[PDB]
């Protein structure tokens, strides 16, 4: 991961690779995440619900 | 009358004099009212022209149906088939908001016996079977004596004061049996079979009780009815409104400074009576906010609606009320409305058997959804599901206690939507 070895590589690449990280890094994302609690669904609703129409 | 004009009524207009108690009860006070009059002659061995009186009488149910007993009773002019027939009398006085059934078998079972006698012949009854409530052991003691007096003079039993057409009387007790206010009920109670209410393919006209055809009526209209024989039933006629002829008791009752039964002229408006028999509601007149017609059943009038209405069931239907007896629940604003309506459903669910199915689980769902509005806990769309389920239970359920379990309540929603909220907010803000 040397400077020069990167200038060099990059030379020979025509293009930058440190722009655009090819291994993946620190980044990534987390795996422990905060419960989702999910969209409650449109046609929960108690006032009307018969099954003439959603049909 | 014809006229704007009501809360007029004569005494001597009243059928039922010894209303309340004065003047012997004893049948020697039924003679000095004269009360077997042309009874004997009203038994001319052919109904018709007494049917036809009564046809012309207009008059209608006072089970609080509003079904015109004329033609009710014109079913059985019918040849008997060789089987037996019964006139069944209505005498379940179970029904909240009614104690006008009560202070008349107290206090002048004479009038009712010749309408038994009356109303038993025009049916060709056999017979004359009455219904008494276990509640009521004591009154049906004294009915018993009365009845006893009515034998010892002849004026029943075997031809039965002259005329020569048989006539005996069965007193009938149940035990708890609310459901039996139901009329078939009841003649589903009379064969030993538990109360719950036949459907009807075949009406009770077609078929009665041990198989063998019968026929019923409220107490008021087998009572007024041989009165309609021998007055004229056009006399009747002329009181109120020409469908709500006649006259009805007025059972005014709860919160007011002087609770009453009043019977009177079928379309007074209904405040009147309350400016009037009742002495008027303690705190004053403004203090109504809800106040219902019926017997616990019929949907609830706001005051608005309430200084228009009329005592004749019409004018309730207009209201958007049904007849129910013409019982009279005022209810003062100070307290809550929504555990009173609870209260009633949860009386329903005491009393509603369960044979079919959608009122049994309807009263029994709606009653814990009330629970849950009374405890504020419930969500404000909630209760427009309520309303949902009370269009599942009107014209489903096999008999009429599902609709005045679903009435009230339906009142409640369209009137104390707003209440409802505001009592619900009130529990969201305790957080
Ligand atoms: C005391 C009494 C209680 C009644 N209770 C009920 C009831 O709980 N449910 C019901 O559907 N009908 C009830 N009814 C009405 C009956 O279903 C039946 O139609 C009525 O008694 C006959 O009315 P009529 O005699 O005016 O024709 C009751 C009637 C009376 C007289
Ligand atoms: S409907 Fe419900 S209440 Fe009316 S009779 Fe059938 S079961 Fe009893």
């Amino acid at each position: 991961a040397t400077r020069l070895i990167q200038r060099l590589r990059n030379w020979a690449s025509g293009h930058d690779l440190q722009g655009k990280l090819q291994l993946r890094y620190q980044e990534i994302s987390k795996r422990t995440q905060p419960p989702p609690k999910l969209p409650v669904g449109p046609s929960h609703k108690l006032s009307n619900n018969y099954y003439c129409t959603r049909d | 009358p014809k006229k704007t004009s009501f809360g007029s009524l004569k005494d001597e207009d009243r059928i039922f004099t010894n209303l309340y108690g004065r003047h012997d009860w004893r049948l020697k006070g039924s003679l000095s009212r004269g009360d077997w009059y042309k009874t004997k002659e009203i038994l001319l061995k052919g109904p018709d022209w007494i049917l036809g009186e009564i046809k012309t009488s207009g008059l209608r149910g006072r089970g609080g149906a509003g079904f015109p007993t004329g033609l009710k009773w014109s079913f059985m002019n019918k040849p008997s088939d060789g089987r037996p027939k019964y006139l069944v009398v209505n005498a379940d006085e179970g029904e909240p908001g009614t104690c006008k059934d009560r202070e008349i078998l107290r206090h002048d079972p004479h009038k009712l016996l010749e309408g038994c006698l009356v109303g038993g012949r025009a049916m060709g009854a056999r017979a004359a079977y009455i219904y008494i409530r276990g509640e009521f052991y004591n009154e049906a003691s004294n009915l018993q004596v009365a009845i006893r007096e009515a034998y010892e003079a002849g004026l029943i039993g075997k031809n039965a004061c002259g005329s020569g057409y048989d006539f005996d009387v069965f007193v009938v007790r149940g035990a708890g049996a609310y459901i039996c206010g139901e009329e078939t009920a009841l003649i589903e109670s009379i064969e030993g079979k538990q109360g719950k209410p036949r459907l009807k393919p075949p009406f009770p006209a077609d078929v009665g009780v041990f198989g063998c055809p019968t026929t019923v009526a409220n107490v008021e209209t087998v009572a007024v009815s041989p009165t309609i024989c021998r007055r004229g039933g056009t006399w009747f006629a002329g009181f109120g409104r020409e469908r709500n002829s006649g006259t009805k008791l007025f059972n005014i009752s709860g919160h007011v400074n002087h609770p009453c039964t009043v019977e009177e002229e079928m379309s007074v408006p209904l405040k009147e009576l309350i400016e009037k028999h009742a002495g008027g509601v303690t705190g004053g007149w403004d203090n109504l906010l809800a106040v219902i017609p019926g017997g616990s059943s019929t949907p609830l009038i706001p005051k608005s609606v309430c200084e228009t209405v009329l005592m004749d069931f019409d004018a309730l239907v207009q209201a958007q009320t049904g007849l129910g007896t013409a019982a009279v629940i005022v209810m003062d604003r100070s307290t809550d409305i929504v555990k009173a309506i609870a209260r009633l459903i949860e009386f329903y669910k005491h009393e509603s058997c369960g044979q079919c199915t959608p009122c049994r689980e309807g009263v029994d769902w709606m009653n814990k959804v009330m629970a849950r509005f009374v405890r504020g806990d419930a969500r404000p769309a909630e209760i427009d599901s309520l309303w949902e389920i009370s269009k599942q239970i009107e014209g489903h359920t096999i008999c009429a206690l599902g609709d005045g379990a679903a009435w009230p309540v339906q009142g409640l929603i369209r009137h104390f939507r707003p209440e409802l909220e505001e009592r619900m907010q009130r529990f969201a803000q305790q957080h």
